[PDB]
């Protein structure tokens, strides 16, 4: 696709379903160890799943901050369909995933048999047994991301960075990020944008902040 | 050796720097927790990745590396 389709798939899920947004402290690592990577894999014998990433859920209205610690990351807005490994709402591949939040389930409930599980191996009987409460587990598909956070935005109260595990492909790329107070997240978004257009994806601007998310010309 | 530096978090906030290194036991990480912390090792839960780190066990069985974040739990006993 070229800017305008991807603007438009970008907006189209952001006001609707939603969709992922991973900030980058190294545009040029995740450039040239992440994406092209994936492309090479695409543009030769088929796109494989090999990378997996770290992403926030990111939807209209809902007022979810990103991980930017210094205020100074650029990021990819990546599209709702891409490979879904697991989320929750606080060198990887699927099954590494926690099932549930063992010490917040565990400063919320003190039932001290929930050091007796594995996290990443446990039942959905068990989590019952353990009476593990919802806000604590860890879930599995997009809708369900949906669901989880369906709460916070219609409330509009503000949010943490939630963290997913992706697998975006060079199709699921569909904008960049870029903080507006901050100049060098604007540098950063810049040299990204640039190198990305010279592969053949030539992706907006993107600057998002509290559920709600406009294009931009240049940074 | 070869000696790493790690990071355990109490339920109080409080942060405790142990130098380390993989070979060690999760019964050895106790004892220096013990030095630190006063807290007898038969009274520790180490959580590490969603799981509590069994004595007997070493560093290297969980794969912990250099610069993880531990969490101490305190127990009655056992």
């Amino acid at each position: 696709s070229n800017r305008q389709e991807k603007l438009a798939q970008l907006m189209r899920q952001f006001e609707s379903g939603g969709l992922y947004l991973r900030t980058v402290s190294d545009h040029r690592d995740e450039f040239e160890n992440t994406f092209m990577p994936k492309l090479d894999a695409c543009l030769g014998h088929g796109c494989d799943e090999r990378y997996w990433s770290s992403a926030t859920f990111i939807q209209q209205g809902l007022n979810g901050k990103v991980h930017d610690p210094h205020a100074d990351r650029t990021g990819l807005i990546i599209s709702a369909d891409a490979r879904l490994g697991g989320f929750s709402t606080f060198q990887y591949f699927p099954g590494q995933f926690p099932k549930f939040d063992m010490m917040g389930a565990y400063q919320a409930t003190w039932n001290e048999d929930i050091f007796s599980v594995d996290a990443t191996a446990v039942s959905e009987q068990q989590m019952d047994e353990l009476g593990i409460p919802d806000e604590y587990r860890s879930v599995f598909d997009f809708d369900r991301i949906q669901e989880k956070m369906a709460q916070p935005r219609l409330a509009g109260r503000e949010v943490e960075p939630t963290e997913a595990k992706i697998c975006y492909q060079p199709k699921d790329v569909l904008g960049i990020y870029v903080d507006v107070d901050s100049p060098a997240s604007q540098s950063k978004a810049r040299e990204l944008q640039q190198a990305m257009r010279e592969q053949g994806f030539d992706l907006p601007f993107i600057a998002y902040r509290g559920g709600a998310a406009q294009e931009l010309a240049s940074v | 050796l070869g000696s790493m530096q790690i990071f355990v978090k109490t339920l109080t906030g409080k942060t405790i720097t142990l130098e380390v290194e993989p070979s060690d036991t999760i019964e050895n990480v106790k004892a220096k927790i013990q030095d630190k912390e006063g807290i007898p090792p038969d009274q520790q839960r180490l959580i590490f990745a969603g799981k509590q780190l069994e004595d007997g066990r070493t560093l290297s069985d969980y794969n912990i590396q250099k610069e993880s974040t531990l969490h101490l739990v305190l127990r009655l006993r056992g």
